[PDB]
């Protein structure tokens, strides 16, 4: 059925593209109402989403401030282990690398 | 190379490219190199609780005695919360020459009353071998026969000292039917046990089970009816063997075994369960039975 | 069984 | 009853489209690797076809809803205006929660970029330190020659084990007897024995 | 994008096409999501939150991947009914202006992106509206703009300043 | 053989048809499909084999969800025995493949590749879930309704044909 269904999909999608190109926006019937019942329903639906999208952009701002404090703490700890790691690399460079086997046995 | 290769392996496995595998019939395995006949014969007719064990980090088959001491001092420590632990490499329970050598862990109690005899093996497991680094000795399989209390404590010790983890291996009815089909497809002689398939209908109030315990020769002549391509077993052939079971059970009892699930497949080669208490290893085909079991433990690992 | 045992 | 009627009209404007697409498909009477490529071509040219369709439907609907709502200013008290005042209050609470989000997120992005720079830099530095430890490992191999390091190492192990015995028979002999342990300058430096 | 900015810092084209494809796929997710949900404004807010981080790719992450809206998202945000998503779209357009101007400096992102962006620009700047109608009812073109700007219209002010 | 457009639609009726051998899980899934008060009159139809005995006045089936119990090979072999009674115009948008029992992964007599191969060789969405638990039904049943409003044409932007182009 894979090929016989790909062919059917192509045949039906060509018809759908021919039908959507046929579809002129049919606003000429519109609605004999004064459309206040639709405009003020969409406005009411906004009030039922803007009340809820403010409730999620306040949560985003809260988790943004908390994550900002957490990332500042993590960046401080990263800078600390940055300077510490760099100074450790600089110190251990030509501090323990200048170890001879003969000098090592002399320390023993 | 060392990690991204496992990433690609996981990606390919989850991609689910066609996986009816033309698995070869289990081949009569001559006992390779040095397999201790007493030890190997001791591991055969003993019911192993299957586990999938992640690779043992910083593991070495040289430091056996000190690991044995650390685990023995921990086993008796959990009794504080009479016992000897002998780590024993097996030397021959591996599929390829590059596989990690299988080693045993036996809780020996005065005499050699082996209480637990846990067992780790990696046979034909070169799909996880080429994905771990050199520090990991990957043993996907873990085979514990003793009580679950000792198993779930030596598992904790292994987690603590090797960062290896034990997911309890569960052979689904798909793999159970597969191994049922190939173990009647072997060239074995003097069938030890009847080829029994323990089904379990999915009733909500009741828990009825069915034991389709074929005569092992009748299940071979029935397999030869559904066997057409030689050497390899197909998912079509496996499903045809299972469907010949289904249509010969529904022919009599008018209940659809295909509407049920396998829970155990007893065979003259090897008995196998679903819940984990799986591997009875009657015949010495075990380098292939364990090959399937490791390649199934690798799947749970990766 | 076909009610054979 | 009119909103439900509009739901009916929107449902049957689309079920009719399904019927007509099937009718045209049945009116109409190979390269499977490309049979999905000329199929994905449809849902990219269908997508343009009924995307501009929706952007024209929305345009011609919002134009009417603007003209239709343009008659509410000339209308009387229209408590929906009191509702829209609450909508205005709601808007500022969001776009002033977006003004902060245009600065908090910018600072977070800067901090994350700094942290990733100092993470890759730290991995480079720690890998250099670890390969320097590996360079110390061949210095350890300079000890594994074992011509005279091994003998003195074994002497250290076999003589500290005598120095960790006599030491621990001073923690047990400056203890049990009539010791007067720390009230004596001599034993004071010999008590408090260094490990 | 964080791990791709460092791939510029640590010395492309095949990874470039991956973030571009992710944006195009999400823009395919988010243009049919408003079809299933009938251009739900709560969903459009998160959609433009995604593209809030797509406009600011060149300026922020140094990647030359200024990728525009699908038409079904930009036009349904321009023809939306609440000012809180309209000015978000306007801010995203202003950030697209800034990033395209920046990409013209250091240098497909040059021909087709600029064509579609001018398409979006002429559509919006000519249209720049019921949400603004409601704001005006709440209330000399400069006075109206100042009233809008003081009422949190930050993205609109930023894009008008262009 | 069932056809997608032999019957005219209702008015707000979106009538799914669940096809699965086990009917306890089908009944539970249908109960969860109507637990939420949606905006469409959902007339859920249950079945065991798509042959579906020929009873007139049956509504225009806007969706068939082949609930394939991965625990039982019967629920698969009957599904392929019910897929040979479907239109090639039915598999475009109005066919889903529920795979219940999956995720438990220890009772699966069917490998989850076999069901994905089945649902990919018929070019139809394959929606995984676990019908024995309510917590995974009520979140998956609301997925079969939002699919159902797509195929029935209740969302006035997305056809059944448009659906599999989104779920491919």
């Amino acid at each position: 059925a894979q090929l016989s269904l790909l062919i059917m999909q192509v045949k039906c999608l060509t018809a759908e593209l021919s039908q959507w190109q046929k579809k002129t926006p049919e606003t000429i019937p519109l609605t004999e109402d004064v459309l206040i019942t639709l405009g003020k329903e969409e406005f009411q639906k906004l009030r039922q989403d803007l009340e809820m999208v403010l409730s999620t952009k306040e949560s985003k701002n809260e988790k943004l401030k908390e994550d900002l404090e957490r990332e500042q703490r993590w960046l401080d700890e990263q800078q600390q282990i940055m300077e510490s790691l760099n100074v450790l690399h600089s110190e251990l460079k030509n501090k323990v690398e200048t170890f001879s086997e003969s000098r090592i046995f002399n320390e023993l | 190379t060392p990690l991204q290769k496992r990433l690609e392996s996981v990606r390919k496995q989850s991609s689910f490219i066609l996986t009816p595998p033309r698995r070869k019939i289990p081949q009569c395995s001559q006992l390779q190199e040095d397999v201790d006949p007493q030890k190997v014969a001791f591991l055969l007719h003993k019911q192993w609780t299957l586990y999938s064990l992640t690779p043992l980090y910083k593991f070495s088959y040289s430091n056996l005695k000190e690991y044995s001491r650390l685990l023995n001092a921990f086993i008796v420590a959990e009794k504080q919360k009479d016992i000897k632990v002998i780590f024993s490499t097996l030397l021959g329970m591996k599929g390829t020459q590059r596989d990690p050598e299988a080693f045993l862990v036996q809780i020996v109690s005065r005499e050699g009353k082996v209480l637990w005899t846990g067992w780790f093996c990696c046979v034909f497991g070169d799909s996880l071998l080429e994905t771990v680094s050199e520090d990991f000795t990957c043993l996907p399989l873990f085979l514990a026969n003793g009580a679950e209390s000792n198993t779930a404590i030596i598992g904790t010790w292994f987690q603590k000292t090797f960062d290896c983890y034990f997911s309890p291996l569960a052979i689904n009815a798909f793999n159970l039917s597969w191994m049922a089909a190939m173990w009647t497809a072997c060239k074995m002689d003097h069938y030890v046990a009847t080829t029994e398939f323990l089904w379990s209908v999915p009733c909500s109030p009741q828990s009825l089970d069915i034991s389709f315990a074929i005569h092992p020769e009748d299940a071979k002549a029935l397999w030869d009816s559904v066997h057409k391509t030689p050497g390899e077993v197909t998912q079509e052939e496996v499903d045809l063997f299972m469907d010949c079971l289904y249509s010969h059970f529904h022919r009599h009892f008018k209940i659809h075994l295909s509407a049920t699930r396998l829970v155990r497949v007893s065979t003259s080669v090897a008995s196998a369960h679903t819940d984990g208490k799986i591997k009875i290893l009657c015949h010495k085909y075990l380098i292939g039975v364990l090959a399937y079991l490791t390649e199934l433990a690798i799947f749970q690992i990766e | 069984e076909f009610i054979i045992d | 009853r009119m909103t439900l009627l509009l739901r009916l009209r929107a449902q049957t404007k689309q079920q009719l489209l399904e019927y007509k697409s099937m009718v045209d498909a049945s009116e109409e009477k190979k390269q499977i690797e490309a049979k999905i490529e000329d199929l994905e071509n449809e849902i990219e040219e269908v997508k343009v076809a009924f995307e501009i369709k929706k952007l024209a439907l929305d345009r011609m609907r919002l134009s009417t809803a603007l003209k239709k709502n343009l008659e509410k200013i000339s209308r009387q008290s229209s408590v929906l205006m009191d509702n829209m005042k609450h909508l205005l209050e709601l808007n500022k609470l969001i776009m002033k929660s977006q003004q902060e989000s245009w600065d908090l997120e910018e600072k977070l992005l800067d901090i994350r970029k700094k942290r990733l720079q100092l993470k890759q830099a730290s991995e480079s530095k720690l890998l250099e330190i670890q390969t320097e430890k590996n360079k110390q490992k061949i210095d350890l191999d300079s000890m594994e020659n074992s011509e005279r390091i091994k003998i003195i190492r074994q002497n250290l192990q076999m003589e500290i084990k005598i120095t960790t015995v006599i030491q621990h028979v001073f923690q047990n002999l400056i203890l049990g007897s009539k010791v007067n342990w720390a009230e004596d300058p001599a034993l004071k430096e010999i008590v408090l024995q260094l490990e | 994008l964080l791990w791709l900015s460092m791939d510029i810092h640590m010395k492309l084209g095949g990874s470039m096409n991956s973030v571009s494809k992710l944006i195009h796929y999400v823009g395919w997710l988010s243009t049919t999501a408003m079809r299933l949900e009938s251009n739900n404004t709560f969903l459009l807010h998160f959609i433009l939150d995604f593209y809030e981080k797509v406009c600011d790719i060149y300026i922020n992450y140094n990647l030359p991947l200024v990728v525009l809206f699908p038409p079904g998202i930009f036009y349904s945000a321009l023809l939306s009914l609440d000012t809180s998503i309209l000015n978000q779209l306007c801010f995203i357009m202003h950030r697209y202006r800034k990033n395209l101007t920046a990409a013209k400096k250091n240098e497909n992102f040059s021909s087709k992106t600029y064509q579609e962006f001018n398409h979006y620009l002429t559509s919006m700047v000519g249209c720049l509206h019921p949400s603004f109608l409601s704001y005006a009812v709440s209330f000399k073109w400069s006075w109206y703009l100042d009233y809008l700007f003081s009422q949190g219209l930050q993205g609109l002010k930023l894009f008008i300043r262009s | 053989v069932l056809r997608p457009l032999d019957k005219l639609p209702g008015l707000n009726t979106a009538t799914i048809l669940l096809v699965g051998t086990e009917d306890a899980l089908l009944q539970q899934l249908a109960d969860s499909m109507l637990k939420e008060d949606c905006a469409s009159e959902l007339k859920v139809h249950l079945a065991k084999s798509l042959p579906l005995p020929s009873s007139v006045n049956r509504p225009r089936i806007d969706l068939i969800v082949f609930v394939v119990n991965l625990h039982s090979k019967y629920s698969l072999q009957n599904t392929e025995e019910s897929l040979r009674h479907v239109d090639a115009s039915f598999f475009l948008g109005k066919v889903c493949f529920l795979a219940t029992g999956a995720g438990r992964e220890s009772h699966c007599s069917i490998h989850r590749h076999t069901v994905v191969k089945l649902a990919h060789t018929y070019q139809s969405p394959l929606l995984y879930c676990d019908l024995e638990v309510e917590g995974f039904r009520a979140t998956m049943a609301q997925r079969l309704v939002r699919v159902l409003q797509i195929c029935a044409g209740h969302v006035p932007g997305v056809s059944a044909l448009n659906l599999l182009s989104l779920l491919r």
